[PDB]
Formats: C-alpha cells, structure tokens, sequence
C-alpha cells in the first residue's frame, strides 16, 4: 500500500476491508512498516489488526498500544477511534469525560465523526459550556454530501445554539476555522 | 433574608477602564459578585454590550428579571418592570441592543438595575444583584464622551480599497487621500492586520517600461508609508504592473482616470 | 479581442451575446487570457461564461472565483456583479450588507447601476445611515440620456433626502472646484 | 420623572467658536447631552445652521417638538409652540431657514427653547432638551457683528473668474482689479484652497511671438501675486496661450478685448 | 471649419445643424483639433456631438467634459449650456442653485441667453437680492433685434426694479458695463 | 492538563512562524507550564509537507 490510499482507505473505514480483499498478504510487510519506520497510517492499520484480531491474532493492549502511537504522531482517526472506544466501552472502560479531549483533538484537526460525537456528547453534558463555542465553530463550517448526516449536523447546531447567548454565537460565527 | 449584591454608597464607583477611538469601557465592581461591562466599539451602526461578569460562574441556564427597583433613599416610588433575560451557564450574563442603553438611562435617574434570579452555587435560592447609581453620572459623562468620539466604521469597512492618482506626478487624489487617511486612523489604533496587498496600476500614456517602473515606485512609496504606520514589513505585499490589466477604456482620459488606481486589500484571521 | 473592445462590451452587457454570435469560437482564447495573463476583462468575461455556461461547461463555483478575481482587479462591472449576486441571491446565499460594500467600490468607480442599486438598498433600511450622504452625492454627480434612468435617479435621490438633516444634503452638492 | 437637559444659570454659557469672515459659530454646551451649534457661513443668500449635537447619537428618527418655554424666573408667562422638526437616526438634530433665525430670537426675548421627543437610548420615553438664555446677549452681539462682516460670496462665486486687460499696457481693467481684489480677499481668509490655475491670452493684434510674451509676461505676473496671498509655489499653476484659442470673434473691436483675458480657477481641500 | 465661423455658428446654435449638413464628413477634424490642439470652439463642438450623439456616439459623460474644457477655457456659450443643463435637468441632475453661477459668469461674459435666464431664475427666487443690480444692469444695457425678445427683456427688467430701493437702482443704471 | 497534554500545531505556508491559533495554543501551553511545576517531559515532533526537497524538509 502507498501512504496516501492507506489514509484515505483510513477515514472512509475500509482499510480492513481492503486487507482481507487481499486475502491478508501484505501482513509481513504491514508489521515491518508499523514497527520500525513508525508510519502513522500503518500502526494505525496494524493497532486496528492487533486489536480486533482481523488474520493477525487477537493482542488488544498492543494494538491499542499501536493505535495509540497513530494518535502521538497524530492521525486524527487514530485520536477519534481512542475517543469512541472510550465513550462507548468497547475493548476499554467506559469514561465518556476521559473521551472528551480526545474527540475535541481529532475535531480541531478536522475530523467530522469527532466533530458529531462531540457535538453529541456535550448536548449530553459530558463538558463543559466552555466547549460549544469551538464544537460549535466546528459545526457551523463543515460540509458534508450525506443528506442524514447533514440534517443531524444541522439539529446538533441547533441544539449548541440553543445554550449560548447571542455574544459568544456571533464570536462563534465570526472567526478563522477551517478544515 | 435573601442574598442582595449591591455596593453600598460608601462602595460604589465607576470607572472608564478603555477610552480609545476604537473602544470606550465603563466598568462598575459589585462587591462580593464581580463587575457590571459597557461596551461600545467603533462601527457604522449603534452598538452597546452589557455584561455581566461573575467571580463564581453561572451553574445553570436561568431566567432573569431586570427591573428597575427604586434605592432605599426614595420612599413612595414603584418599581418599573425592565425585562426578562436568560443567562447561559459558565457565560457571562449579556444583554443588548435597546436593553442595555434602558439600564444606562435608569441609572442615569437615580435608581438601581435589579437582576434576579436563582442561583445554582446558592442551593437554587433567589438572589438580587444590583448597579448603584451613586458617582455614575460624571462617568457616564465621560463615558458619552468617549461614545461621541469613536470612529464611525470599523474593519470591514476599510478592508478593499480602490484609491486612485492624479494625471501628472505620483500623488493621489483628494477622495483617495482621504481614505488612506481613515486607513492610516484605524490601523494606527489597530495594528492587527496581517495582509496588506498593495496592487498598482497606470495607464496608457507611457511606454511598457517606464509604466512598470513608475508603478512600483508608487507601490514601493506605499510600502514605506504602512511601515511608518507600524505594521511588520513581512505582511507587505505591494506589486507592480503597468499598464498591464486596464479596467477602463484608455481611449478616453476618463478611462485613464479610472486606470490610474491602486488596489490595497487588508485581511486579518479571528482566530 | 483587444481589450478596449472587450470592455466596451462588457460595459454594455453584450459580451455574452456578442460570444454567442461569433458561434463559440473564442473559448479557448478567453480561458487562456483569463487564467494566463489575467486580463481582468477576461476575467469577468470567463468568469461569466463559466457562471451562466456560455460556450462553456457550466460551473458555478469557477465562475464566482473569476468574477471575484476581476473585481479585485478594479473593474467596475465586476464589482457591481459581484454585489448584484450577493442583493439578488443568484448563485449565491442572499446577503444585502454583505453586498453593500462591493456596491460601493463599483459606485465609486462610476458604475450608474452600481448607484442606483445602492440608493435602493439604503432606502431599504439595508446599511447605516452614514452610507446616505455618499450614495447621494454620487447619484446627484450622475449623468445618464436614459430618461428612465434619469427619473429613477432622480426618485432615489428624493428618498434619500427624506431620512437627511439637509446639512448632510447641502454637503453632498458641495465641491473642490467651480465644477 | 422624565429627563430634562438643560445648563443652569451657573452653567449656562455661550462661545464663539469661529469668528471669521467667512464662518461664524456659536456654541452653547447643554451638559450631559452635548452642543448646540449655531453657524453662518460667508454666502450670497442669509444662511444659518443650528445643529444639535448629541454625545449619545439618535437611535430612531423621532418627530419632534420646538416649544418657546419660559423660564421658571417668569411666571405667569404662557408657552409657545414654535414647530414640529423631524430628528433623524444616527444624525445630528438640524433646523434651518426662518426657524433657526427663530430660536436665535426666543433666546433674544430670555426664553427657553425647547426641543420634546421620545429618546431611544432612554427606553422610548419623553425627554426635554433647552437652550439656556443666560448669558446670552454678549455672545449674540458677537453673533451678530460677525454676520455684519461675512464675505458676500462663497466658493463656488469665485472658483472661476474671468479677466480682462487694457487695450494697452499689462494691467487689467479697473471690474478686473475689483474681481481680483475679491479672490484674494477669499484666499487670504480661506486655508482649504489648494490649487490655482491661470491662463493668460490675447488678442490676434500682435505677432504670434508678442502674443505669446504678453500672455507669459501676465502669467508670471499673476503668479507673483498669488504668490504674495502667501500660497506656496508648488500650489500655483501659471500658463500662457498667446493669441491662440480665441473665445470670441478677432476682428471685432469687442471681440479682440474679450480675447485679451486671463482665466482663474480655484480648488479648494474641504 | 475656420474658428470664427464655429464662433459665430456656436452663437447662433447652428453648429450640430451645419455639420448635419456636411454629412458629417469633417468629424476626424473636429476629434483632432478638439483632443490635441484643445480649441474652444472645437471643444465645445466634440462635447455636443458627443453628448447628445450625433454622428458620433452618444457618450454623456465625455461629451459634458469637452463642454465643461471648453467653458474651463472659457467659451460663453459652453458656461450658458452647463448652466442650462443644470437649470432644466437636461443629461445631468436639476440643480437651478447650481446653476446660478455658471449663468452668471456666462452673463457677465456677454451672453443675453444666459443674462435671461438668470434674471427668470433670480425672479423665482433660486438666488439672492446681492444678484439683482448686475443682473438688472446686464439686462439695461442690452441690445436685441427681436421684438418678442425685447419684450421679455423689459418685462424681466421691471421684475427686477421692483425688488431694489432707488439707491441701489440708481447705482445700477450709474455703472460702466460691455457686451 | 487533560485539555492541553497533547497538542498539534501548524505553519504558514512560506515562513518559519507558526499560525495565528496555533501561537493561542502554545500561549496556553506556555501558562500552564510556567504555573506548574510538576510538569517533567515535553516531546517536540515537528514534520513538514512534501513540496520541498528531502533534505530541505529535514532541515
């Protein structure tokens, strides 16, 4: 696989997919890359492999370890998987406060799953109101071609507009944010 | 008894804490709750912030009653029912447009703006915070003052600017002089911008060389001249061309007045 | 084209039509003169084929993108464009005070359309009354031979004058010289 | 109660801002709201301004009520009701024309003129806003005495002015001297003036070359005097066209002395 | 065409009539002499052929500069037609105050048009008293040949002597006053 | 410390300075580390785009 449709196939979650198309023949080659030159796009590929024990055995603490090392280097998937794994208790405890910071990194860099989880999350008062300005922001500019997806964006801004006076909902949709 | 934040008259002052051409700011402390913020800034249109600001933030979202209660030294006088707002939790308390020049005006008459409300850091018990009026009107003397003084358009208003030049020499216009007047006023006060694009142009009367030429001088001119207002030379941008691009018909000197023009963009991130 | 015929077209907004009566022979010149060289003319001429689809595959959002590259070259008519589109809500979201300033540049410039549609918005109650006095002085300084235009001009300005001091009118006609 | 801005006789006080022979300003600080400005301004027609002046601008155009109310030191005294102005947004308040001439006078007989609306800023409700009389009869003199001595023509009476000269010599004509006397009297009182352009002529009599060094000799003449009204020299522009551009018909003996002019052109920075 | 027949012809308001009749076979002349040598006469022609479009192209605006280059180098009927203009809304915005003074300066010059149309102005009063004694005094001593003319001569005159004290009046007819 | 333990910031596109928000967040981080004292470690991994050469992006 070359960097670039490893990522891709990343953010539209086929990168399984697309290993077990392959009949698993590139494991060899998947384990070298992840590590010892520490790409992020492949230890998140192999974190993902480890963990959920796709061809390769089932070692959860390491493939969270090689998800985890995605995330330092700073795939967004990466930091958006760890967010909803924690929020939602799968293969780690439920903390959805610990998840927070997590989905709010993977959402500043412009990752729109962490945007809507966020966005979720906080309208559950899992946060802080000293959030929904940015998640907000991060709201309002965001495009998306999925018409379900749209409407739910849209009834999540309107859930945020719903808690923050007009001052801090004109800053919102008066600054620099892009992604 | 309940809780009632008001400065006593020995306590109450006010203050102008920015008074600048581009901001004023009237503040007024209430002891043991935090401060009470007029805000206006420079724009084309009437604007006033009041806020609000708590030491201990907001716990929950509340419905406020304004009203605009009589001092204890005013027997026999009502009260007046102002208006009711919400104040958001972990925000400071907001109230605009009309609402909050009423609260300047029933300060102005001696009696003091009462927000009510439900507390949620008082066991959701109903609490009463209150301006004093007592030393307000010599500041809000000044502050109308500094009101008086603002300039009367902000950044978005200077941001695309088309200046044009005379026919003979390398000076602008009188219209075009102007702006880059009101320009220079709100970037001296600012100095935020971090774009200054500075695109000249000539027209068609001197050779290809001698319209660059004289183009960039004037660009370079420019340059000096926005440096001398303080801004970084890395945000400076200025270009040169000639009588390359015409807008106008250089057939007619209206069309060569016309071409005669440099083009200054400003642009700043928020964020 | 030239340039000063080109412009001479667009002023009288027959450019499109004049493309069309010469049966779409010049496509390939305007493309290569507009993204090349950057005449601002063939800007907003390209900008307008790829707006309307005129000789030209249709695309809405290059269009935008070259009549906004014409304007902030200079040219009066593509800025009267540009706050013609943002009024009138055509290709894009309707937006008055976000129009306004465009509209003012093309006025300046001594774009008659560009008045007209000023003085219109402001008696609208869509700017503040400090836009008055310009928009009134440049439509007193107008000169036009349709009578129409002349009436309109002349209603407009009647408007304005009935939301102004008339210390604000008489500075208006005011001059620097004899003329 | 309701709010009234007006200068008690302790504060009550009139100033004349611009006295000028071609401005004149009156100010009158009504406290705590801002300015009331009278001015009159050098102009062939009478002409007078009363604007005003609002610390805190109008938030709504309101219909507004002009009252001649007396002071409290004059009871028994009737009010009388003057006009109905309209204030608009954003703008100073101004009345004009017999008006202003009218408050001046209800001032003169020691009332109080009284401007009613509803103010925005002051949750829509009625407020007051007078102009003292106290203090006001030496400053109206003042007022007065420099009304007297206004120039009896504005910019646009002068901006361009048309020349003539003698059938012999360099001197121009006594209406020429006159016109000239009445430039440099508005250059010399006016600071705004910025550009002055001149444009000698002639008449076909002498020889291109003597029409050429007639017309450059008054040039430079009048640029010596424009000169001398303390303009600075990269202000003036000074030409000489000789016998050539001719208005009228050579050959006439009125024709030729209409040619034999000089044109003056001035511009202003307001 | 020789200056003074253009003169004569510009007086007589012949000139648009006269090159009408040449079949518009001199209109490279009247552009060359008008742009380059910069006569009066010729400048005053160009703007009213480009003004009101004849021949030439109708082009408002470049037609009312040559007119006004024309009355810059000071043409008494280029001042008496931009007063004109101003007085009856004709191609430019009615402002009769504005165009008191260019009518005066046309009627100081010698212009009995101008002087008429001053004094009709002045007697609706679109001026001031401080006008009447010139006025009166360039309507006294004023020789015309046409009856019809004359009577509204005279009939102007008594309008004015019925506005000025007998001093004033007497200064009037007591003054050296030409053309 | 949750909120700002694991940062990313950005360049401009010609220049050695960082962006506009990201300066806002090393100012946060520079508060919370000048405040605290229990703060041992700080890891840096600065990398860059692909348009320059690979000795060029190294450096």
């Amino acid at each position: 696989y070359t960097e670039a449709e490893l990522i891709k196939l990343i953010e539209q979650n086929k990168h399984l997919q697309r290993v077990r198309a392959d009949n698993c023949q590139l494991v060899e080659d998947i384990v070298a890359r992840a590590t010892r030159i520490n790409l992020p796009a492949y230890e998140f590929l192999y974190g993902d492999m480890l963990a959920w024990g796709v061809c390769v055995e089932q070692d959860v603490e390491l493939g969270l370890y090689y998800i985890e090392n995605a995330a330092h280097q700073g795939l967004p998937a990466a930091l958006e998987q760890i967010g909803r794994y924690y929020s939602r208790g799968t293969l780690v405890q439920q903390d959805k406060e610990r998840a927070i910071p997590y989905l709010r990194e993977a959402a500043s860099m412009g990752n729109l799953n962490a945007r809507i989880h966020l966005a979720e999350l906080l309208l559950r008062d899992y946060g802080s109101p000293l959030d929904y300005e940015d998640a907000y922001r991060w709201l309002y500019n965001s495009v998306t071609a999925d018409k379900r997806q749209h409407k739910r964006i849209t009834v999540l801004r309107n859930g945020l507009e719903q808690r923050m006076p007009q001052n801090v909902i004109a800053r919102a949709k008066r600054r620099d944010t892009f992604w | 008894m309940g809780k009632r934040y008001v400065a006593t008259p020995q306590q109450s002052q006010w203050e102008m804490v920015v008074n600048t051409p581009l901001e004023c700011q009237l503040v007024h402390p209430i002891p043991s709750f935090g401060d009470a913020v007029f805000s206006s800034r420079a724009n084309k249109k009437i604007n006033l912030d009041f806020e609000l600001k708590m030491r201990r933030p907001m716990g929950e979202t509340r419905n406020v009653s304004l009203i605009s209660m009589p001092p204890p030294w005013r027997p026999g006088e009502h009260a007046d029912r102002i208006t009711n707002l919400k104040f958001f939790k972990q925000f400071d308390g907001y109230v605009g447009g009309q609402t909050a020049w009423g609260i300047l005006s029933e300060l102005e008459k001696g009696r003091y703006p009462t927000f009510s409300y439900q507390d949620w850091q008082s066991r959701d018990q109903r609490i009463e915070v209150a301006l004093s009026s007592v030393l307000f009107q010599n500041k809000y003397n000044a502050f109308s003052d500094c009101i008086s003084n603002l300039l009367k358009y902000s950044f978005e208003d200077i941001a695309f600017t088309i200046l044009h030049y005379e026919r003979q020499g390398d000076q602008l216009t009188k219209a075009s002089k102007k702006r880059l007047s009101q320009i220079a006023d709100y970037i001296r006060h600012n100095q935020d911008i971090d774009l200054v694009l500075v695109a000249t142009y000539t027209d068609s009367t001197d050779g290809k060389s001698a319209s660059q030429s004289l183009s960039e001088r004037r660009a370079e001119s420019l340059r000096d001249y926005f440096q001398s207002l303080g801004l970084p030379e890395d945000r400076i941008q200025v270009q040169g061309y000639g009588k390359r691009r015409p807008i106008a018909d250089n057939g007619s000197p209206i069309g060569k007045d016309k071409n005669r023009r440099v083009v200054i963009s400003l642009g700043r991130t928020q964020v």
